[PDB]
């Protein structure tokens, strides 16, 4: 399982206990499929904890009728009692429609992450595998961090 | 009925009474199915009782309009009382859905514990890995539904939770 | 010629021969050669089940306390007046989807031993218990079950009559200075000297 | 006729001879006899000697009565304590267990045989010392309850 992806040049295969059961091609596809999907949202995570501190609040409202404000809602995990009920179950849609478009089945371009955004890519297949590789690295990267980020604005008062 | 999941190393097959040890093949499949759920719903209930001492009890509510904020209500045998009523019910109306949504009856594949919940991932084409699994998964509902009625006990005569 | 077991002064009653508690084949009146066997069946075993039930309950109401806030009467008779709204909503919602999901809407007497094989009193609750045994044993648990249920229903008719003539609890039996029953109110026609 | 009871120090015990005129099936009613008298006379011996080390466990007996776990006292004296209601469903399990297998000679229960196991042999011959030692057991505490009884009769006590 050396030629699937990730196996980069720091370490090499790292599972101390993983994978080592019976290979099981299928289950190290789901995984797989999972840890895009982490990394992809550990990504987005880890941005968006980082860019309120970076850049301002964004200018806004976020909820005019309950008068709300992008600045007066507290950046970290003080956020999710702050932002509106509403849209809290408009940001899960949106998640629920990313999920449901397309199918993540088995044997599909859903179980490895092919939906189509193809914003980020190139027609050299080396360079696809190059992409996608750093892809699964960023995102490994961003899941680390975004856990190291969400505990230090638990165990301290707030983020950073 | 020597050769099913849960025989295991420190006991065989454990009767000491007279149940099964007379064929009775469809009654082994409800005997099985009631040990399954007790097991699931006792390792939940055990779950229930360790994470509110351990961790500390939820930041939120249980109920914005009456203000009970979760971490007031005591744990164990004592939010009975204070949990919402509204909040039982809809507890044990989870719990019937749970139930009524699959159709536990003979032969059908929710007699035997699949309940199409799918999670614990677990592939096909790798038995002997999902056995071990489903063997885990009956020893320690045992070990939970024995551990449970011990903190049911302890609670009750010590009066507050441990 | 042939006689019934039970009442030997009168004769066998037919269709009673292949049934669990047909053995004593007791039917003076004769409801089996005016009814379907299979209702009859159905109706006793559902009468003896709700009657098990019912005989369970009033002897435990006085004692399983009752929802928070509902005084059970140690009475069991006046429970129904002390019962909530919503909990006897509940019970007939309940009561009714029971027993129309059980027989797939052929509810009536016209209509529900009509389809084909439709076991009197199977309702598909544990009868994997007798998909096992032998025959022998199966039948004698049926019987078990029958035998209790006609205890349980005279049971539990004693113990509302029982009630009714003390005017309380039912296991405070004949209370102290009791010198028999009041006798009954409410006029007849040997009340105004028939 | 030397089984069963023959392994006892003293051998084929027979004062006042009995069961020397080729009685088979007396002897055997003898041993259901014996087997369902040493079974109770343990029960009952256990029941007298657990109140007194760890007594009467914490609890309720009679909900309307008041009656308590701990109200009832032991020996003789308990016979007019526990209510109607109680006694009648400790026979009820009496009654439950003498009827649930046939007894009759020649069934399994005409030899002590009912299914209960529970402390049973690998079979490999300990199922002789199994039987023997409840044996032993039993017939040492029947005359261990008479003895209670006695005891419990003319001193009044529990002991
Ligand atoms: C969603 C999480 C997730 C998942 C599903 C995977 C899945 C995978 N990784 Mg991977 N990885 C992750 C996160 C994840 N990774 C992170 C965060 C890092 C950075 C340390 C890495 C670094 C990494 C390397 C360097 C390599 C892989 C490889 C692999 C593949 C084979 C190994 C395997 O079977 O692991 C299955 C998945 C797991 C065993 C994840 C289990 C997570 C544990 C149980 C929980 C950890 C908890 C955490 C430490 C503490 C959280 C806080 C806690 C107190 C609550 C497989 C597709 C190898 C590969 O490419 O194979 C071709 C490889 O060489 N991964
Ligand atoms: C895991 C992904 C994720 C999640 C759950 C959130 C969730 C949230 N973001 Mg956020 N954000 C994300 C990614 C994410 N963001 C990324 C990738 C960026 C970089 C463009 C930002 C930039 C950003 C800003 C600048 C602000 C938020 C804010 C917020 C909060 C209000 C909702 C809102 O306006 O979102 C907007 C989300 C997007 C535009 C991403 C699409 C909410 C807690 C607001 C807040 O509470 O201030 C602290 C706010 O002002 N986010
Ligand atoms: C709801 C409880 C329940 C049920 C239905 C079953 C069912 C089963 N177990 Mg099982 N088991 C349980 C709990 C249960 N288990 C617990 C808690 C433990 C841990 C001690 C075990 C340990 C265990 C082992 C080690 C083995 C089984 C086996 C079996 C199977 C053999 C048939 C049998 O004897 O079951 C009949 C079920 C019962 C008789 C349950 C009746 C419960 C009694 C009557 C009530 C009193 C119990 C308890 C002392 C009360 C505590 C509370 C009290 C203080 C109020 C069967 C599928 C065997 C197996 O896998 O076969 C293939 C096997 O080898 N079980
Ligand atoms: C409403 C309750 C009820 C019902 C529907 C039945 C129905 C039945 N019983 Mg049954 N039984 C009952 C109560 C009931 N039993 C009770 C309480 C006892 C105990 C005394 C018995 C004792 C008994 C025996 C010993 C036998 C039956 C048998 C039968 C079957 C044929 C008898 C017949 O013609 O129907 C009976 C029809 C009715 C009861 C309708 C009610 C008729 C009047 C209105 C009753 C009111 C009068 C009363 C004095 C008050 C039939 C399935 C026989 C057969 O069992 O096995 C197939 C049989 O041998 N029953
Ligand atoms: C006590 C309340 C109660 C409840 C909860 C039920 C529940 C049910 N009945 Mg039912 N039923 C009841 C009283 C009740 N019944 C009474 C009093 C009678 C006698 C008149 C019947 C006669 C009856 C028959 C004859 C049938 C049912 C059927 C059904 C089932 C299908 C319902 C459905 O899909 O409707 C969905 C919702 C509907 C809202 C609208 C109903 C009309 C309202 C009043 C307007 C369902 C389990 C059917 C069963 O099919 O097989 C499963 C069926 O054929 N019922
Ligand atoms: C379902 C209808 C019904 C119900 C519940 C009752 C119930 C009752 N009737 Mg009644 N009755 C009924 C129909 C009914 N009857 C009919 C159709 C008639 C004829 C028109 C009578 C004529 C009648 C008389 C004349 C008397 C009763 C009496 C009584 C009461 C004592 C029981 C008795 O003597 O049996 C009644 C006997 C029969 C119904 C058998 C008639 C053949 C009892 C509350 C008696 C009473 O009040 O005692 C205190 C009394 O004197 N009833
Ligand atoms: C022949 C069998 C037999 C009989 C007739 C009784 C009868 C009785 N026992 Mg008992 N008991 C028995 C065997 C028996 N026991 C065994 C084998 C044990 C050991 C587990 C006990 C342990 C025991 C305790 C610990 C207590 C009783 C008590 C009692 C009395 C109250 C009823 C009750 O709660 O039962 C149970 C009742 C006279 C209670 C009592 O009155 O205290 C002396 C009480 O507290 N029993
Ligand atoms: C105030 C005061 O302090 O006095 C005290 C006194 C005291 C005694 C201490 C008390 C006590 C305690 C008790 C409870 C004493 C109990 C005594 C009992 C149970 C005696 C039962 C004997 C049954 C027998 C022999 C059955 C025998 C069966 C037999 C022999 C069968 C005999 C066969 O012939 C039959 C029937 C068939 C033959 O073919 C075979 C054989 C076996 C020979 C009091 C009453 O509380 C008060
Ligand atoms: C074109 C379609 C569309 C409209 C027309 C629309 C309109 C409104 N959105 Mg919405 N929205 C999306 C689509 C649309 N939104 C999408 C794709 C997302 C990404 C998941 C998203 C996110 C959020 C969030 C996070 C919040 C939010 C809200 C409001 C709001 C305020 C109402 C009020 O307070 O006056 C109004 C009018 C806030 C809220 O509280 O809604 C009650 C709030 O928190 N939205
Ligand atoms: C998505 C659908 C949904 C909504 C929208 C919703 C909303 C509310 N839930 Mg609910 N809930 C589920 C679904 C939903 N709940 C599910 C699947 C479960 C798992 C069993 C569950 C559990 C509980 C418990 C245990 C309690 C509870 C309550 C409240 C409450 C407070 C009202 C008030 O106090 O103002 C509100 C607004 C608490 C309570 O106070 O009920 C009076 C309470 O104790 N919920
Ligand atoms: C079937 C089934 C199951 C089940 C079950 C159940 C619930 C079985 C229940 C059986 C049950 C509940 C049987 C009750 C009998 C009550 C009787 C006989 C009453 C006697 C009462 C009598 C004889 C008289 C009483 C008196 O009161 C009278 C008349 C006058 C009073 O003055 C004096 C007294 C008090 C003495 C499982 C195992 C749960 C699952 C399986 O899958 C499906």
């Amino acid at each position: 399982f050396e030629s699937e992806l990730g196996a980069q040049a720091p370490l090499g295969f790292f599972d101390p206990l993983k994978l080592t059961g019976d290979g099981s091609v299928e289950a190290f596809k789901r995984r797989r499929q999972s840890e895009i999907k982490h990394g992809r949202i550990s990504m987005l995570a880890a941005m968006g904890y980082m860019t309120p501190e970076i850049t301002g609040k964004f200018p806004g409202y976020l909820s005019p009728s309950l008068n709300l404000k992008f600045a007066d809602v507290p950046n970290g995990l003080a956020a999710v009692s702050k932002v509106p009920a509403a849209g809290w179950a408009q940001i899960l849609g949106y998640m629920a429609y990313c999920e449901t478009s397309q199918d993540q089945s088995a044997g599909t371009p859903g179980a490895a992450g092919e939906f189509g955004f193809k914003v980020i890519t190139s027609d050299d297949d080396e360079v696809l595998k190059r992409k996608l590789a750093s892809e699964l690295a960023n995102g490994r990267l961003a899941m680390m961090a975004i856990i190291g980020m969400f505990y230090q604005d638990g165990l301290t008062g707030s983020a950073w | 009925f020597e050769n099913e999941r849960g025989v295991q190393a420190p006991v065989g097959y454990w009767d000491p009474l007279g149940f099964a040890r007379d064929g009775n093949v469809a009654l082994f499949k409800i005997r099985r199915a009631t040990e399954i759920k007790h097991g699931r719903i006792s390792m939940l209930a055990a779950m229930g009782y360790i994470t509110p001492e351990v961790t500390g009890k939820f930041p939120g509510y249980l109920s914005p309009s009456m203000g009970l904020k979760f971490a007031d209500i005591p744990n164990g045998l004592a939010a009975i009382s204070k949990v919402p009523g509204y909040g039982w019910a809809q507890i044990l109306g989870w719990m019937a859905f749970c139930e009524i949504s699959v159709d536990q009856s003979p032969g059908k594949p929710g007699a035997a514990g699949d309940m199409g919940f799918k999670a614990f991932k677990v592939t096909a084409d790798a038995p002997e890995t999902t056995e071990k699994k489903l063997a885990s998964e009956l020893a320690n509902g045992r070990l939970a539904m024995m551990a449970i009625i011990g903190m049911f006990f302890q609670d009750g005569l010590t009066g507050s939770a441990w | 010629k042939e006689t019934s077991a039970s009442v030997p002064f009168l004769p066998k009653p037919k269709n009673l021969a292949g049934w669990v508690g047909g053995e004593t084949e007791f039917d003076p009146i004769g409801f089996s050669n005016w009814f379907d066997m299979k209702w009859l069946r159905e109706a006793e075993l559902k009468h003896g089940r709700v009657c098990m039930m019912a005989t369970v309950g009033f002897v435990l109401q006085p004692y399983i306390g009752a929802y928070p806030g509902v005084e059970m009467p140690a009475d069991s008779l006046q429970a129904v007046y002390a019962a909530p709204s919503e909990a006897w909503f509940a019970f007939i919602f309940a009561a009714g989807y029971i027993e129309s999901s059980s027989y797939n809407g052929k509810i009536t007497q016209l209509n529900m031993f009509e389809d084909s094989d439709r076991v009197p009193g199977n309702l598909g609750w544990g009868s994997t218990r007798l998909e096992g045994m032998s025959k022998e044993e199966s039948e004698l648990m049926q019987l078990k079950e029958l035998k209790n249920g006609r205890l349980a229903m005279l049971a539990f008719s004693g113990m509302v009559h029982h009630n009714i003539v003390v005017k309380g609890a039912l296991f405070p039996l004949v209370p102290d200075g009791w010198t028999g029953p009041e006798p009954w109110a409410v006029g007849s026609i040997m009340n105004n000297m028939g």
